[PDB]
Order: C-alpha cells, then structure tokens, then sequence
C-alpha cells in the first residue's frame, strides 16, 4: 500500500487529509522519522527537501513547493513584485508597498508619501496611520492603505476574501469554487482596529452572518440585487488572473518537473474590494486554515487532485486556471 | 610541461581509473602495447600528453599512474587485461586483505604496514617529473580502503609534497550499487581529515550516474562498466584542458584559482550533456543552446541537488567538438533570462568557457553514442551541501545508537575522533548556509 | 582468502558431511575430488573451501572431529566419503555421553591439542586465512562443550581470524537428553563472547517446516539435515562464487553485527515444496520473508531487524526483485529498525543450486531471537531450580556457580536484545 | 555581456563572459597517532589473551 508522515501537527487541513487517507485503507501512516514514505506532510519550517527522492524505488510526493516562501511573506512579496518584469513596479492590483528594516527602501517612501494613509505590518503589529513619522517610529512593509473599500449593507463595513488554490505537481493551478469573505462587524469609520481590520481573532460580533463569514452564494446575491452585477464578472475574473500571475511568475523558481521529488501545496490568497469592484491582493498564505464548513470539502479535493493523482487507489470542485 | 600523477586507491579508484586510461589512450591514439605512431618524437617529448603519460626509448607511453588496494583481486584485473602492458608492475600495487568496509582498518591496521611502499612508488614516478604539478586521486568515500587508505595518503602526501596541488574524484555512496551499511561513517570520517588537504574536489554520486544510466542509456540494471564509462567521459572532459593544447584550466592550480574561492568549500558540481544510448536507432543530434540548457537540469547532475536553491561562486563551461563561442554566448543569453542562476554578491556573474574542437570518444562497443558537441559545467553552487545534510542525517542515526562503532575503537580509533569528524561536517554545513 | 571448516560431534558431522555434498556438487567436485564441471565460475573462488592437491584434485579444508569413532566412520562410508583429508579426522573412543562438562573439562580436553596440531597444519598452508567456521549441535556433548573448547583455544592462537558457526539449538519436540537445556545454556555463553556470527538452527523450526510444509508425516534427522545444508550452501554463496560483491568472513560480519554480543542470526531458505513449477519472483520474496520458512522458531513479528540479508541464486529480473524487495519492506515497516539507515541487502548469484532454478536465502538479525534463548532459559530453570540432573556435571568438576553463572549470561543476553526492540 | 581574454590555437579556444561584476600534521605526528592506534590494538589484545589466560 502507499505510506505517509505527518510532521505539522498542528495543521488543521492535513489532519483532515491524513484523516481521509487512513480512511480509505490504503494508506498506513508511518512514524515521523522513517524515511520509507511515499507522501510527506511536512513542518512549516525547516522543512528538509534536500533529504527527499533520495529512497531506491519509491515515489515521494510532499505537501509544500521550496521556494514559494517568496510569495507567502510580506517583504519577499513586495520585492518580488518590484523585481520581477511579469509583474512589474507598475503592477496595477498590488497596493504601492516598501520594505523598511528598523535593500531599505526608507528614502522612496518618504519621497512618495512627501489621501496620505498608510498602513505598516509584517508577517512577524500592525499600525495605521496619517504621518509618515509615526510608522517610521512604530522587518516591516509600508503598504498604502486602501482608504475606499467596498462597504457592505447594512452595515457599513469592511471585509477581504480569502480563495484557497491548490498548485499540483504538474504545475496545474486550481482555485477552489467556494472562497469567504471575513467581514468587519462594525462600521467603517475614516475618521480603534476593529473597524479596519478584518482578522476573525480581531472580530471574534455575528450579528449580520454566522462567525462574520459570508459565502459566495450570498455575496453573490448581494451582488446582483444592490449593484445589478455578478461576483464572476465584478470580482473572479480579476481574482483569477491575480492567482495566475504570481504562481506563473515564480513557476522557473519552484517547479519540480523533472526534479527528483514532487511538490503541490495549498495557498491562502487574500484580497480587498475597492469601492469602484477593483480587486487588490494583499497578501498570500502558505499555511492556510480552512472555513469550517468548507474542509470536508476541500481536503477530500487535495486527495483527489494532489495525491491520489500520483498514487492512485485500487463534478469538480475546483476552476483550473489556464 | 608539468607533469600530473594519478593515484587510484580501492576497488573504484581502481576500476574508474581503468576506465579513464582507456578512454585516454583512446583520445591519444595510445594502442595498448603502450605504442602512439602519431608521436613522432621517439623516447620524449613535452607536448601536452606528456603530462599523463612518459615515454620508454622503445616508444612504448606509460601512464604516470599507481594503483593501490588492499586485496589483490581488483587489480590482479589490471594485470591480465587489455591494458596489461601499458603499466609497468611497480605501478600495480596489493595487499593481502583488505579494510572490510571499515575506515580505522585502511587508516590505522592495514594502512600503517603498507603507506611507505605505496610513498616509495609514488617517488619514484615523481622523480621522472621535470616540474610536478601534484596528484589526481581517485577513491570511494564508502570504502574501508577508500576512506581511510586515501586519507592517509593524502595526509602524508601534503607532507612529503606540500607546495603541490591534490584534486579528488570522489565516489559518494548511494544505496542502489552495492554499499557498506557503515559508509555514511566511512565517508564522514575521511571527509574530516582530508579537509584540509584536498585542493578541490569532483563528487559523484553513484546514484545520479545510475540513474543517468537507467533514463538516457536505457540500461534496466546498470553495472559497474556501465557506470565507470559514464564517469570516465565526465572525469576525461575535466582534465581534458591539462592533455590538450589549451589556455583554460592548464595546471592543477588553475581548478582552485577558477572554482574554489574559499578554501574549505572545495566541491564543485558537475553536470554533462548529452548522454544518448549508442542502441538508439534514430537520433537528432543536439545543439549547443540544448547541451548548455541541459547542464541546468538536475536530471544530468554528478550530485542530485536543487541549484536553484542555492547560490553560484563560480562556474565554468567545458565544451567539446563543432562549438564556437558566438553559440555559447546566445546560449547563455537565453538561458539567464530564463533559470534561477544566482551568484554570491562577492563574485562576478560570469563564465569561464573552454572549446575543445575534438569530439567525445566514445569506447568501441560501449553504451555511448558518438555525438557531434558535448559539454561539462563545473560550477561551485551551494546547492551540493544537500550532498552533505543528506549523509551526516544518515551518520546521526546510526551513531545515536552506536551502531558498529565498536568495529572502529576494536581497530585502535578512539569513539572521539567520530564525534570530532562529525563536528567538522556541522561547520561545513554552516559554512555552505552563511555563503547560500 | 582461505576458510578453514570444523564439524564437531554427531550432528556436526552429520550436517558438515551433507554440506560437503552439496557445494561439492556445486562446485563440479566428484566423490573423488576430481573437477568435472562445465563453468570457470565453479573453479574462481574453488580455494575458499578447497585444497589443491596433484593430479587436479580437490581436498576440503575441513577437520572432522569427535570423541567416538561411530559418526565418523559413517561420514567416511557415506557418498563423498573419501574426499575428506584421512589425516584430517581427529576421534577419541570415550564418548561424551551428551554431556557438556565431558566434552569441555575432561574428555575433550585429551584430545583437543590434536584437534588444534591439525587446525594449524592447515592455516600454515593459507595463503590468507580470513577464518573459521564451525558446524555443531548445542544439545550434546561433544559438538557443544568440545566445540566450544575448541573456539576457545582457536581464539587464543588465532585472535584477529573471524569465527562463525552454524549452531543447531536443541528443542524438547526433537530432543535426545533431558539435559539439552543445560549444554545448550553453557555453549551460548561461549558463543556469545567467542564467535562473531552464529546461525541459529533451531530443531523445532526444522522439524515443523518437514512435517507441515513439506508434508513428511515422520522426519527423521536426515530430512532436517536436507534443510540445513541448502540453507548453508545459500548463506555460503557469496564467498563461493565470483560476485560483484566481493564479501569475506569480515566485510560480512562487519554489515550484519552492529553491536558484539548481538551476533545470532536467524536463516531462511525459499522454496520449499512438497515440483517443476516455475517460482515466480513474488513467490520467492514472500516466501523467504514469512515465519514459516525461517530456521529460528522465532516470530520476527515480534521483534524488530537489526540487518537483513537476501541473496537470491538463479537467471532472474533484477528490477523484478527490487520492486519485491520494496513491496515486502512496506509490508513489514514496523519490523525494520529506522536507526540503520538502508539495512536489508540485496544480492544475487547466478548459480542455481541443483534441482532448481531459482532460489532465495535469508539471514536475519532480529531482536525476535529473543524467544529462542527465553525458551531455553525457561527449560534450563524448570529443571535447575531443583538441581536435577545436576550431578552428570559436577561429578566432572563443575560447580553450581557455573551453571549459575550461564544462567545470568544468557538472560543478560535477552535483556539486550529487548533493549534494542524497544529503542 | 561582455566576452574578455579569449585565446585560440588549432586544437580549441577559450574565453571568459560576464553578465554583471560582483557588489598541517608533521611526519611525526602522523607517526605518532599510528603508533597510538597500534598500541591500543595491543592493549585490547593482551586484554583478551589475559582473559583466555584465566
Ligand atoms: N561508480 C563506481 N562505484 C564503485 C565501484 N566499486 C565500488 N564502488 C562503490 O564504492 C563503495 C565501496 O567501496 P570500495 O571502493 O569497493 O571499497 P574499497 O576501497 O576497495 O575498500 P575495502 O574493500 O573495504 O577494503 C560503494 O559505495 C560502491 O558502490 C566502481 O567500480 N564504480
Ligand atoms: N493596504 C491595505 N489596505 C486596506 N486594508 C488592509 C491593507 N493591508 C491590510 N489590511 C487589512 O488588515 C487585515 C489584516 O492584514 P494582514 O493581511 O497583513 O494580516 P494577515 O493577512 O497576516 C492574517 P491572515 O494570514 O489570516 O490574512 C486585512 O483583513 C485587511 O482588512
Ligand atoms: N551471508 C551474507 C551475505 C551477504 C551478502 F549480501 F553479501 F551476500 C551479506 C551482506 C549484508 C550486507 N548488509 C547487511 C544489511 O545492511 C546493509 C549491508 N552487506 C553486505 N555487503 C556490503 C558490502 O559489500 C560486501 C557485501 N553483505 C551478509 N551475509
Ligand atoms: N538437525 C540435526 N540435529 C541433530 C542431529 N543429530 C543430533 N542432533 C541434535 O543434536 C543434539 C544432540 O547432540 P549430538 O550432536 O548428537 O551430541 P554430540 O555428538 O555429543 O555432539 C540434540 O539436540 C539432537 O536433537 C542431526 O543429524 N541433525
Ligand atoms: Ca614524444
Ligand atoms: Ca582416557
Ligand atoms: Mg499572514
Ligand atoms: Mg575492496
Ligand atoms: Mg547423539
């Protein structure tokens, strides 16, 4: 049968694809430490990809691509986007961001900076502001704040979307068709975090929408009824060629196509809405949890897409994005 | 002309340097009766072969080459095969028995009784020498002849020789071809004290070239001849500029001075391509865009590793038959803007080539087809320290345990010095991660 | 790289003689020593276990021993009987009445110094010995406490050679003497500090593959005898013949022993059949590594292996038996140990013994070897605890300490290995 | 990309590319650890044979 190792268990995703995988009784997990395995599901750091392909005569497929930490930490991804021409300084659907260490880019800000909201964060503390000197004074990336986001009714109130995509071993791109929006339980206020910040622990109050998560169905609805559009046209389509973008633009970097081992991974991206139905990326999750109601869902797709296609077993709920 | 002697210790420096004089002596146009009609200066010369082969007053071209093991068995091969009368019997050197897989026994039992003959045959090759540049030594890690006779002679070699260059072609174990459960311990332990005595040296990983053999060769169960002429190919291109008229890699010195810009951090990786099956029926033969692509795929790596994961501080293009430069210069264009090619900001981004108009020989009835441009990268990526993780993981376990230590101390190691060998290999790996 | 043969005693005997007829036969050696074969193979590695004497013959390096002359004179009757070295059968004529203390203090003793002046005859005409191996049973007297005298005094002449032995350890099921128990105890000791590879044999396990697996309603020792000298060819393979690998007696035990009293392995053969059918490779993989074809009445189920060897003989695909190699490692990843790295060997010869075309031999180190030396253990107390049978033993000097102090040992032993099951 | 020193004879030639510029134990020791190994072999050894002695 086909054997697995389990070494993030803190993971909600995989424990439910480990889950899955001894359910189907052919698949036996194997101590952390045993070298046999077809099928890593690896810590989140220091994950030892020099040590994998190297066993005689068996295949070895790990949930995590080396090198998509360009994409999933806040300065990589704003120096990615600066650097790379697919991209581009230009980049129309990536908030004007700097890297500033307390290569610094401390100067361009200033010179930008010189509406003025800003906001400073860090995958490591977050602090939105008016003048630049305060930022300064609070590595980390200066992001401009997006001071016209799209506003729920009733409410009056903020939100970003999360979209799961799963990247196979082939490279396929797979954008899961159920994503969430997080929304803000209080009011936009311009003029205290909890109205800027969409975060579920931050908000976490499910007065509008059952843990301020609203599906695509009912953002949808909304959609239609209050702006007379669809979430496919006002929203997917940018959303999709965002996804695209950056997984296309790292593809030489992190492809494991006639590599020794295998990689496909999970990845969280979050964008914002503009009150014009502009989409904005604003970061990308290596590590993504899962919308409780959505897991069953999403991690029996992870064994069909990522794993049972390199080991396979004695409607889809996935958009392939080419 | 500056002389260069080739040391093959144990049973695979012994039969990869089989491999290596034949295909020689087939580049040379060296008949096995050790007779070069092209050479038409009789009983000398300084042309460029001289610096691996000397000459008899009967014209008969000698490899400048000692061959040592510690069983007969092996070279008792040499003495009664094709080669036979190319090397002369000093140069053909046995013990009674060998090193049981077991460094402290190559090292300290069998090596102490047998390491002064085997000095004594290396002088007197080395007092034919005009102007020795230094030693070519060929050995596996996993071998107890291989680890522990090598580093031994490598230790004495720095002592009685110490201004000359020490290259190494080393033989990395893969447990596909036949290994010792000890070599992960053997490899550490002569690693650790060959440090520092080694100039710079090429590792190839038995599992890369079997597997080489496996994709491109279309060989379902490859064996040692099959591996050993793919080596040769690899280790002829390498010293193929200190044979041949040449301005690029001419003496031992010019391998560290273009490939080793720290001391310590002395094991460049090597990529070649093509590697096509001579069973082919139909083949199209490759450009020279394709084979200089190809030396980025980790497919035709000596060492499987991710380069692109790691950072370059040097690297260098060997090309052999219809090149020119205009072609590796478009090559190479194309390919930056397309690879993870990153160098260390404290060298340049750059590449030494070297063209050799001769094409690759190919042995007659070999497993390798005759092609029209070949090419070998040589390039010093810290990628291969996942060479090292990969073994001193495999150290751990077992030594964790003690595991066969007690087969080490019975032969008069002390259990610090693996610990002490084991320490070393940690600052190495740091080392490569501070650089990376 | 000479290998000098010793059999001790009835069983020893009996088994080193059926030995010498299969490699001979092997080896194209007929009754009479004369080279008969049709392969170059037979003859490349023929001086491991064979002298070279005029008119192209071949004479054993083996030393026939016993301290009663009846065995040995069937050996010399038997076939093959005369291509043993006449000087080479060294005999008393007192017996050791199954009894350890007489082959070990007293009459094993007179006669051990002529066992010794023919060991060293043939050492002195090795070119390079690499060493010994002895056959005997544990059980009796002579091969038991003789043997190991013998190992004893061969250890002090000759302290750097590698000594293995191919051990046959007594079972109540197949059993001579009530005292089995107390020999087999006081021989493991020895072995354990004097030996650097031992075969266990285990009578029982002999005895339930003749009679469920090959269908032999009544064994007799010949049958089981049969088993063990096909076991023994197949672990002796890779010495005999020209292999790629390139193994002696201490490259062999270099890879299989990681730890010095840890040394006791436990053999396997494939096939066993009550045929002409052609064993698929599958069939043969399977087979060697199920319980039932293992030599050691030992579950290795319940244990974990140290080391593995697997050497396969006969024309086969080799990529057939990588890929059944894996299957069966996957099928057993509890039982394999994850602290030695790349553990389970693969070797193949293309040799086919007689009667066959393909064969496969297994050699385990597995922490289940445990359940053999707590069977005798529990045999050895039951009758100790009440002193029985004990004045065989001192009536030839021994003290009780002794036994006492064997006892210990052998639990100590246990205790090991269970330390290592569990690491 | 500039090409510099490039050499050329009838055999092959040779050049350098750039795509952008940059931003021991004595004798006697050994002796010694020999002999120190070969003396603790003679200490195991006469260890053994004092052993068999008893
Ligand atoms: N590529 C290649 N590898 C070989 C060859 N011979 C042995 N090896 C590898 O070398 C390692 C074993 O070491 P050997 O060179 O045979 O041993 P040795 O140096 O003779 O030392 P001892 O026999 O232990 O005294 C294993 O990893 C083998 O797979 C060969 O001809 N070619
Ligand atoms: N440039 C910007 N303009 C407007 N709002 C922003 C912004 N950058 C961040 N935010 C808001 O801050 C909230 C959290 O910011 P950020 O995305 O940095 O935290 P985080 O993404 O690391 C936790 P998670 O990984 O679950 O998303 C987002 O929900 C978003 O509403
Ligand atoms: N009777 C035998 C036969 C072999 C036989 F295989 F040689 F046939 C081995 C054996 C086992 C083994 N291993 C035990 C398990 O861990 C890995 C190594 N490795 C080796 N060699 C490796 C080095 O070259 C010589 C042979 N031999 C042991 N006993
Ligand atoms: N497998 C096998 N076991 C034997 C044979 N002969 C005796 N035994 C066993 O060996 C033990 C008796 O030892 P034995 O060799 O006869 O006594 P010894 O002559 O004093 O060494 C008992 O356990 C018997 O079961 C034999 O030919 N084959
Ligand atoms: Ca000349
Ligand atoms: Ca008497
Ligand atoms: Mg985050
Ligand atoms: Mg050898
Ligand atoms: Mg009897």
């Amino acid at each position: 049968m086909y054997t697995f190792v389990v070494r993030d268990e803190n993971s909600s995703v995989y424990a439910e694809v480990s889950r899955l995988l001894l359910a189907t009784g052919q698949w036996k997990r194997l101590r952390k430490d045993n070298p046999r395995f077809n099928l890593m599901l690896g810590e989140r750091n220091r994950l030892p990809f020099g040590r994998l392909g190297h066993e005689p005569g068996l295949v070895q497929l790990v949930n995590y691509y080396r090198g998509a930490d360009k994409l999933c930490r806040k300065a990589s991804l704003v120096k990615l986007i600066k650097t790379s021409p697919e991209l581009s300084e230009s980049c129309t659907w990536f908030p004007e961001s700097y890297v500033i260490y307390p290569t610094d880019e401390r100067e361009v800000f200033l010179a930008a900076y010189n509406g003025n909201v800003w906001i400073a964060k860090s995958s490591a503390g977050i602090l939105i502001s008016s003048e630049a000197s305060e930022l300064l004074d609070f590595v980390h990336v200066i992001q401009k704040y997006l001071e016209k986001p799209l506003l729920l009714e009733p409410g009056h109130r903020k939100f970003d979307i999360r979209s799961w995509v799963l990247v196979d071993h082939l490279y396929n791109i797979y954008l899961y068709r159920e994503g969430v929006l997080r929304t803000s339980s209080e009011p936009y206020n311009s003029a205290d975090k909890t109205c800027h910040l969409t975060n579920h622990c931050i908000q976490k109050y499910g007065r509008y929408e059952e843990g301020n998560e609203m599906f695509f169905e009912e953002f949808n609805q909304y959609l239609m009824d209050a702006l007379n559009t669809t979430l496919e046209n006002s929203i997917l389509l940018q959303i999709k060629h965002i996804i695209r973008s950056c997984l296309m633009c790292i593809e030489p970097a992190i492809s494991t196509k006639h590599l020794h081992y295998q990689s496909f991974q999970l990845f969280g991206f979050d964008f914002m809405v503009d009150e014009e139905l502009k989409v904005w990326l604003i970061e990308v999750n290596g590590a993504p949890a899962c919308a409780q109601k959505l897991y069953a869902e999403l991690c029996q797709g992870i064994v069909d897409v990522a794993i049972s296609s390199v080991f396979p077993l004695a409607t889809s709920i996935f958009i392939k994005l080419h | 002309m500056r002389e260069c002697i080739s040391i093959h210790v144990g049973q695979a420096g012994v039969q990869i340097g089989n491999a290596c004089w034949e295909l020689y002596c087939l580049e040379h146009g060296i008949q096995p009766d050790g007779q070069m009609p092209s050479d038409k200066t009789i009983g000398g010369g300084d042309d460029s072969f001289n610096t691996f082969f000397s000459e008899t007053g009967a014209g008969k071209h000698v490899p400048r080459a000692v061959f040592v093991d510690l069983e007969p068995t092996v070279i008792d091969e040499v003495r009664t095969g094709t080669y036979r009368q190319l090397f002369h019997p000093e140069q053909l050197i046995t013990g009674k028995e060998d090193a049981a897989n077991n460094y402290a026994r190559g090292h300290y039992t069998i090596g102490k009784e047998i390491i002064d003959l085997v000095l004594d045959r290396i002088r007197k090759l080395a007092d034919q020498c005009t102007g020795l540049q230094g030693f070519l030594v060929f050995h596996s890690f996993g071998g107890g002849t291989g680890s522990g006779f090598t580093s031994l002679l490598m230790e004495r070699l720095s002592v009685d020789y110490g201004k000359k260059s020490k290259l190494e072609f080393s033989i990395y174990p893969a447990p596909q071809v036949s290994t010792a459960v000890v070599e992960p311990y053997n490899s550490i332990l002569t690693t650790h004290t060959t440090l520092e005595h080694s100039d710079c040296a090429f590792m190839v990983d038995n599992e890369a070239i079997y597997d080489i053999c496996r994709r491109n060769l279309d060989i379902e169960r490859p064996t040692y001849t099959n591996l050993n002429r793919l080596i040769s190919q690899i280790v002829s291109s390498i010293t193929a500029s200190l044979r041949f008229d040449g301005a690029l890699n001419v003496d031992l010195t010019e391998f560290q001075t273009n490939l080793v810009p720290y001391p310590r951090i002395h094991f460049p990786l090597a990529t070649y391509a093509p590697v096509i099956s001579a069973e082919k029926a139909y083949h199209e033969q490759l450009s020279v865009a394709e084979i200089t692509n190809a030396c980025f795929e980790p497919a035709n790596q000596m060492v499987k590793c991710d380069p692109r994961h790691g950072k370059y501080m040097a690297c260098c293009l060997l090309y052999r038959g219809d090149v020119v430069p205009k072609d590796v210069n478009a090559a190479i264009a194309t390919i930056k803007t397309k690879r993870s090619i990153q160098f260390v900001d404290w060298c340049p981004t750059g590449f030494k080539v070297g063209i050799n108009y001769q094409p690759p020989t190919v042995v007659p009835g070999g497993d390798l087809a005759k092609v029209q441009r070949a090419v070998c990268m040589l390039s010093n990526t810290t990628a291969i320290a996942e060479a090292w993780a990969r073994l001193d993981h495999k150290f751990d376990l077992m030594y964790a345990k003690r595991a066969f230590v007690h087969w080490y101390v019975g032969e008069g190691m002390e259990e610090g010095e693996f610990s002490e060998a084991r320490e070393d290999m940690a600052a190495l790996e740091k080392d490569y991660e501070e650089v990376g | 790289r000479e290998i000098v043969h010793i059999q001790a005693g009835q069983c020893g005997n009996q088994i080193g003689a059926k030995f010498w007829e299969v490699i001979s036969d092997e080896h194209g050696i007929d009754p009479t020593g004369s080279y008969h074969g049709d392969s170059d193979l037979q003859l490349e590695r023929i001086n491991v276990y064979y002298n070279e004497a005029t008119g192209n013959k071949y004479v054993p390096r083996a030393i026939l021993v016993d301290l009663e002359p009846g065995t040995m004179d069937s050996v010399r009757s038997g076939p093959f009987g005369q291509i043993f070295r006449p000087d080479n059968f060294v005999f008393g004529q007192s017996g050791a009445g199954n009894n350890w203390a007489k082959g070990h203090y007293t009459e094993g003793a007179e006669l051990v110094d002529s066992v010794l002046d023919v060991v060293r005859k043939e050492s002195e005409s090795c070119d390079c010995l690499q060493g010994f191996q002895l056959t005997h049973s544990l059980g009796g007297g002579t091969g038991s406490g003789m043997g190991t005298l013998l190992i004893s005094k061969i250890r002090e002449e000759y302290p750097d050679r590698i000594m293995n032995t191919f051990s046959v350890m007594p079972s109540p099921k197949v059993s001579d003497t009530v005292v089995e128990p107390y020999n087999a105890t006081l021989s493991v000791h020895q072995l354990v500090e004097n030996t650097d590879e031992t075969y266990c044999i285990d009578n029982e396990a002999l005895y339930d593959i003749c009679f469920r697996t090959l269908k032999l309603t009544t064994p007799t020792y010949g049958d089981l005898n049969h088993l063990v000298s096909a076991t023994m060819s197949g672990v002796t393979t890779c010495l005999r013949f020209p292999g790629q690998l390139n193994a002696d007696l201490r490259k062999l035990a270099v890879n299989m022993v990681p730890f010095p009293r840890l040394h006791f392995f436990m053999p396997g053969f494939a096939p066993l059949t009550s045929q002409y059918r052609a064993l698929t490779v599958p069939e043969l993989t399977q087979q060697m590594f199920d319980s039932k074809n293992m030599m050691a009445a030992c579950d290795p189920r319940h244990g974990r292996y140290l080391t593995v060897a697997a050497i396969f003989r006969g024309r086969m695909s080799m990529k057939e038996v990588d890929e059944q190699m894996l299957n069966v490692q996957n099928k057993n990843s509890s039982y394999f140990v994850e602290w030695i790295p790349n553990n389970v060997k693969t070797a193949v010869c293309d040799i086919p013994p007689r009667g066959l075309k393909m064969s496969a031999t297994f050699i385990g180190n597995s922490t289940a070897i445990q359940e053999l030396f707590k069977r005798i253990s529990e045999q050895f107390t039951a009758m100790f605890r009440r002193k029985a049978f004990l004045h065989w033993y001192t009536g030839e000097g021994m003290d009780e300490m002794e036994f006492t102090e064997a006892e210990s040992n052998m639990n100590d032993l246990v205790s090991e290995y269970q330390q290592y099951q569990d690491a | 990309m500039e090409v510099i020193e490039l050499n050329k004879c009838t055999s092959g030639q040779s050049f350098e590319v750039i795509l952008k510029p940059p931003s021991d134990p004595s004798l006697e020791e050994i002796q010694k650890k020999l002999e120190a190994a070969e003396e603790r072999r003679k200490y195991q050894e006469a260890e053994l044979l004092k052993h068999l002695a008893e």
